RNA sequence: UCAAAGUUUAGG
RNA sequence: GGAAGGGCACCACCAGGAGUGGAGCCUGCGGCUUAAUUUGACUCAACACGGGAAACCUCACCCGGCCCGGACACGGACAGGAUUGACAGAUUGAUAGCUCUUUCUCGAUUCCGUGGGUGGUGGUGCAUGGCCGUUCUUAGUUGGUGGAGCGAUUUGUCUGGUU
RNA sequence: GUCUCCGUAGUGUAGCGGUUAUCACGUUCGCCUAACACGCGAAAGGUCCUCGGUUCGAAACCGGGCGGAAACACCA
C-alpha cells in the first residue's frame, strides 16, 4: 500500500527555456500516453501520478530541478484535507482544536502548517483534495471540527493571527507604540497586558 | 490470389486522335494538292513502308 | 555443427508457424505425436481402430477427408520400421485456403531435440503447442543421485527425461568387532567413502562441463542419509559446477527409479530459474537508470537507432509487445520507407498519403517485431533477451517501459 | 438327448 | 434374441458343374509419385460403375496465353472526335494487333460508377425436384363403419387345411 | 581382487563339432468379419557379444577382450 505523489515548483519551472526535456525522457511518453504535459507555449509542466511509474529519470533531466517525485502511504489518499493544485503540495489532516485549550502545533516547516492555520483561521476552504460546507463538514464529522466549523459558518468568528515574519510590520503600521494600542482597543486592557 | 511482383498486369493501348487530321493543301484557293498517296484496290507513311489502313496493302521503294 | 542446429531449428519454427495457420473443415485434421521409445506398429494399430471407428461418421464432409488422412499417416508410417529418435510428429489434413484450393496435406517429422509427449489429435486445425512448447524450453537441467549402493547422473529438458551414466559400488560394512582396529577401518570406511564422492565429482566435471563451461543450466543432487551433502558442500566438486547447484533433493529409493521422484520434487524450483535469471538481468538495467551513467535505451524509436549506431550489448525484449515491421510503398515514384508501429497505429492510419508527391502511399504487408530481433541480431550486437512480465522488475519494464529497452555497449546521448 | 463365438464414434 | 413353433430362396445349403483365388496380361480402385497425375461412389447396395474404350476436343486438373459473349438502366461519358476495331518489326509457342514504335478506323460503338445482371463439369445430394437403386422379389399394406381398451393401440388383417 | 558361469532374429529361449540354427510370442501379407478381436492360411527376420587359435570344418572345444550376474571377504 503505496503512492507517488508528483511535484512541480514553480519558482523554477519555466517551460520556454528549457524545451520539454521531460517529455523527451520519459519511458511513459517516449511508449506515447499522457504521463507529462507541457507544449512549448503554458506555463507549470503538468504530471499524472497515476500514469507516471515513479523511475526519477524526468526528475534528473529537468535541467532547473523543479521535479519531485516522493512517495506516500496508499492510506493517506483518503484522508485529504487540503491539495491546492496537481503537481503541489499536498495537506491530509488539521489539528483538532478545542475550546478554551491552547492547542499545540509542532513539526517542521513546510509540511502544511501555514495551510492548516488558514484553513483553521477560515480564509481557506478544504477543498478536499478535489480543486462546498455541507460536504465538509459531512467529511469532518464525528470529530471536533464539525463542530468547529458550524460555529465558524454561521456565527462568523474573528480570524486573528500572529504572524511568522515580524519585521514585515514595522514597514506598514506608523506612529508610536501607545497610539497602535490605544486604537486596536476592543476589551480596553491596555495596561494589564502591557 | 497472390499476384507475382516482375509478372504485374499488361496495360491495354491508348489512342491518340491527335485533333482534327489534315491530308490536304491550299493551291491557289481555288485548286488543292493531295499529301498522302491513296489506296490502288490514304496509305500510310510507314517510316520505309507504304501501310495501308483498310484492305491491308502495302508497299516499298528500294 | 552449431550454425546448421540453428538453421534446423529456424526451418521447425518456419513451419509450425505455417501448420497452426491452416485451418480445416469439422476435424478432418490429424495433430498426431509419437515418442521415441515408442513401436510403430502399436500407433498402425491404433490408427486401423480410428479408421474403424471413423467408418461410423455420419455427416458426409468430415468423414471421408477423415478416413483419407487415417489411411495417409499409415502409409507414411510403412516407411519409418522404427521410431526414431526425438520422436516423430505427423501432421496430416485437407486444408481449406484462399482460391478455393481444399489440398491434402502431410508432414512427418523428427523435430529437433527429443520430445517426450505423446499426443492423439483430430481437430478442425492443427495443435503444435507441444512443439512450441518445447522450442520454449531449451533449458537443460542436470541431476546428480549420489546413493550408498551407487550414483546417477542424468540429465532434463522440459519435456525430455535422459540417463548420461550411472554406476554401483561395492562399498564397506558399518562397523569393526575388534576394540584397536574399530577406529583404524572406520578411519578407512569413511576415505572408501571420501573417495566415491570424489569419483562422483570427476565424472561429474566429465560429463556436465563442455569448453570448461558447463552446458546445464543448473544442476540437482538427490539422495539421502546426507551424501548428497557431502558432494554440495566438499572442496573436492567443481566450483564451476557447484555454483549452479539449485537443489539438494532427499528422495527414497535411488537410482533411475529415485530419478523421477527427484524431479518431481524439485519442480518448482526448476521451474524459478528462467524468472530468476530474468530478474537478474532486467535489475542489471534498472541500475543504470537508478545512477546516472547513461548506458541505457528504451522505446522503438531509440532502442532501434542505438543498435543501428554504436551498438547495444543486450536487447532486452517482453514477449507480448505486438509492435510491428511495416514496409509502405509509392505507386507512381517507387519511393519506400519501413517504420516501427504500434496496434492502432497499425491496423488503420491515414498517415500513409505521400504528401510531397501527392498520392496514396500502399502500406504493404508487416512481420512483427519479436520475430525481426530474432532474424539479424547477431549482425548488430546480440544477445537478444526475451523477458516476461511475472517479476517486479519485469512489471515495471513491460507496463512501464513499453517492453524493450537494452543495456548498451558505451554512454550515448539522444536527442528529440 | 447342450463344443467356441469378445468388442462396436469424441467427431452431432 | 446364441427363444420356440411353422414355411420358404442356388444373391442359402445339399449333390454336382463351371469356376474365381495361383501365372501372364486387359482393365476399375486404393496407395505412392507428380506441375497436374481432375473427379464422384467403399459391405451386399463402391471398384469393365458414371454408359467413364480421354491422343486433340472431351476436361473439370496443371502451366502458359488471347477474347467478353459486361444485358439494361440511371447517370457521368457528348466533337478541340467519347475512344469499338489495326500489315510492321522487336517480343511471342503462335501468322494472339497480347504488348512498344506507328496505321489509321465503325462513327455514337465507348470507358467509370452504382444498381444490377450474366455465366459457371465451382460448393452443398445433410438445402431440394426429377430420376434411379435398396430395404424387399418376398406376401405384404391400408383406411370407413361396428366391437375391445382411460389411452398408445387392437380387432378386421385368424386356430386349422390349402396355395 | 578371487572363483564361477552367461552373452543366439524385435522379446524370451532350445541347440551331442558337419543344421536351411529350434519353439513360442512379436512383425508384415493375405483371407474371415460391416469392422475389430479371435481364428485360418502364407512370408520375412539372427554380425550366434568381440578378437585370435585348434580343427578338413567351430554358434559350440581352447585362449584372451568388452559386458552381466551369484558366492566369499573370517580370528582378533
Ligand atoms: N497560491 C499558490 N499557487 C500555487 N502554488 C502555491 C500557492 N501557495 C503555495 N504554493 C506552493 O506550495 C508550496 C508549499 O506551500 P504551503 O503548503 O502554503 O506552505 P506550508 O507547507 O508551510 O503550509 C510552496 O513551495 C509553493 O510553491
Ligand atoms: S517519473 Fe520516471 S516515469 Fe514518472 S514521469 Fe518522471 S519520468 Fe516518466
Ligand atoms: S519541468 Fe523542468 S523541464 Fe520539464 S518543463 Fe517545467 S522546467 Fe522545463
Ligand atoms: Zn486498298
Amino acid at each position: 500500500k503505496l503512492t507517488r505523489i508528483a511535484i512541480v515548483n514553480h519558482d523554477k519551472c519555466k517551460p520556454k527555456k528549457c524545451r520539454q526535456e521531460c517529455k523527451k525522457s520519459c519511458p511513459v511518453v517516449r511508449m506515447g500516453k499522457l504521463c507529462i504535459e507541457v507544449t512549448p507555449q503554458s506555463k507549470i509542466a503538468w504530471i499524472s501520478e497515476t500514469l507516471c511509474i515513479g523511475c526519477g529519470i524526468c526528475i534528473k533531466k529537468c535541467p532547473f530541478g523543479a521535479l519531485s517525485i516522493v512517495n506516500l502511504p496508499s492510506n493517506l489518499e483518503k484522508e485529504t484535507t487540503h491539495r491546492y493544485c496537481a503537481n503541489a503540495f499536498k495537506l491530509h489532516r488539521l489539528p483538532i482544536p478545542r475550546p478554551g485549550e491552547v492547542l499545540g502545533l509542532v513539526g517542521t516547516n513546510g509540511i502544511g502548517k501555514s495551510t492548516a492555520l488558514k484553513i483553521l483561521a477560515g480564509k481557506q476552504k478544504p477543498n478536499l483534495g478535489k480543486y462546498d460546507w455541507q460536504e465538509i463538514l459531512t467529511y469532518f464529522r464525528g470529530s471536533e471540527l464539525q463542530n468547529y466549523f458550524t460555529k465558524i459558518l454561521e456565527d462568523d468568528l474573528k480570524a486573528i493571527i500572529k504572524p511568522q515574519y515580524v519585521d514585515q510590520i514595522p514597514k506598514a503600521a506608523k506612529g508610536t507604540v501607545g497610539s497602535i494600542l490605544d486604537r486596536k482597543d476592543e476589551t480596553k486592557t491596555q495596561a494589564i497586558v502591557c | 490470389k497472390s499476384y507475382t511482383t516482375p509478372k504485374k498486369n499488361k496495360h491495354k493501348r491508348k489512342k491518340v486522335k491527335l485533333a482534327v487530321l489534315k491530308y490536304y493543301k491550299v493551291d491557289e484557293n481555288g485548286k488543292i494538292s493531295r499529301l498522302r498517296r491513296e489506296c490502288p484496290s490514304f496509305m500510310a507513311s510507314h517510316f520505309d513502308r507504304h501501310y495501308c489502313g483498310k484492305c491491308c496493302l502495302t508497299y516499298c521503294f528500294n | 555443427s552449431a550454425a546448421d542446429r540453428n538453421v534446423e531449428i529456424w526451418k521447425i519454427k518456419k513451419l509450425i508457424k505455417s501448420l497452426e495457420a491452416a485451418r480445416g473443415n469439422g476435424t478432418s485434421m490429424i495433430s498426431l505425436i509419437i515418442p521415441p521409445k515408442d513401436q510403430i506398429s502399436r500407433v498402425a494399430k491404433m490408427l486401423a481402430d480410428e479408421f474403424g471407428t471413423a467408418s461410423n461418421i455420419k455427416s458426409r464432409v468430415n468423414r471421408l477427408s477423415v478416413l483419407g488422412a487415417i489411411t495417409s499417416v499409415q502409409q507414411r508410417l510403412k516407411l519409418y520400421n522404427k521410431v526414431p529418435p526425438n520422436g516423430l510428429v505427423v501432421y496430416c489434413g485437407t486444408i481449406v485456403t484462399e482460391e478455393g484450393k481444399e489440398k491434402k496435406v502431410n508432414i512427418d517429422f523428427e523435430p529437433f531435440k527429443p520430445i517426450n509427449t505423446s499426443l492423439y489429435l483430430c481437430d478442425n486445425k492443427f495443435h503444435t503447442e507441444a512443439l512450441t512448447a518445447l522450442l520454449s524450453d531449451d533449458s537443460k537441467f542436470g541431476f546428480i543421485v549420489i546413493d550408498g549402493s551407487g550414483a546417477l547422473f542424468g540429465t532434463l529438458q522440459g519435456n525430455t527425461r535422459e540417463v548420461l551414466h550411472k554406476f554401483t559400488v561395492d562399498l564397506p560394512k558399518k562397523h569393526g568387532r575388534a576394540a584397536q582396529s574399530a577406529l583404524r577401518f572406520a578411519r578407512l570406511r569413511m576415505e572408501k567413502r571420501h573417495n566415491y564422492v570424489r569419483k562422483v565429482a570427476e565424472t561429474a566435471v566429465q560429463l556436465f562441463i563442455s569448453g570448461d563451461k558447463v552446458n546445464v543450466a543448473g544442476l540437482v543432487l538427490a539422495g539421502s542419509a546426507d551424501f548428497k551433502t557431502e558432494l554440495s558442500q566438499s572442496d573436492m566438486f567443481d566450483q564451476r559446477l557447484q555454483s549452479k547447484v539449485l537443489k539438494l533433493v532427499d528422495i527414497s529409493y535411488g537410482g533411475e527409479n529415485g530419478f523421477n521422484q527427484a524431479i518431481e520434487l524439485s519442480t518448482e524450483v526448476l521451474s524459478n530459474v528462467k524468472f530468476i535469471q530474468e530478474k537478474k538481468l532486467i535489475g542489471r538495467y534498472f541500475d543504470e537508470i537508478s545512477q546516472d551513467t547513461g548506458k541505457y535505451c528504451f522505446g522503438v524509436e531509440d532502442t532501434l537507432k542505438a543498435l543501428e549506431m554504436g551498438a547495444v550489448e543486450i536487447l532486452i525484449v517482453y514477449e507480448n509487445l505486438d509492435i510491428m515491421r511495416y514496409v509502405l510503398h509509392c505507386q507512381g515514384t517507387e519511393e519506400e520507407k519501413i517504420l516501427y508501429l504500434t496496434p492502432e497505429q497499425e491496423k488503420d492510419k491515414s498517415h500513409f498519403t505521400d504528401k510531397e508527391t501527392g498520392q496514396e502511399h500502399e502500406l504493404i504487408e508487416s512481420m512483427p517485431l519479436l520475430e525481426w530481433f530474432a532474424n539479424n541480431y547477431k549482425k548488430f550486437g546480440a544477445t537478444l533477451e526475451i523477458v516476461t512480465d511475472k517479476s517486479q522488475e519485469g512489471s515495471q519494464f513491460v507496463k512501464g517501459f513499453g517492453g524493450i529497452g537494452g543495456i548498451l555497449r558505451y554512454r550515448v546521448d539522444f536527442q528529440g
